[PDB]
């Protein structure tokens, strides 16, 4: 739980009133995607 | 007062990279001495204000 994460960032049992900084939210990305041009000039296999 | 910045390592030394954070760790307590130092500043400037 938090406050044992706070124990441990302090290394004492007993943390005394405050704020302290134990960790770092971090967002990974969920999905991949990719993206290339749309236009698709089809060259003439289908006119020969 | 100044701006009342802070820093992660483990994001800025390397991003998405992982194993940054291993060859880190074993560098040692350098990050804790940054971050200790940039709270110390914030705490201050707080104070000063």
């Amino acid at each position: 739980d938090p406050l044992s994460e706070t124990k441990c960032t302090l290394k004492s049992f007993t943390v005394e009133k405050g704020i302290y900084q134990t960790s770092n939210f971090r967002v990974q990305p969920t999905e991949s995607i990719v993206r290339f041009p749309n236009i698709t000039n089809l060259c003439p296999f289908d006119e020969v | 007062s100044m701006t009342k910045t802070s820093v992660d390592c483990t994001m800025y030394i390397c991003g998405d990279s992982t194993e940054c954070s291993n060859l880190l760790l074993q560098y040692g307590s350098f990050c804790t001495q940054l971050k200790r130092a940039l709270t110390g500043i914030a705490v201050e400037q707080d104070k000063n204000t």
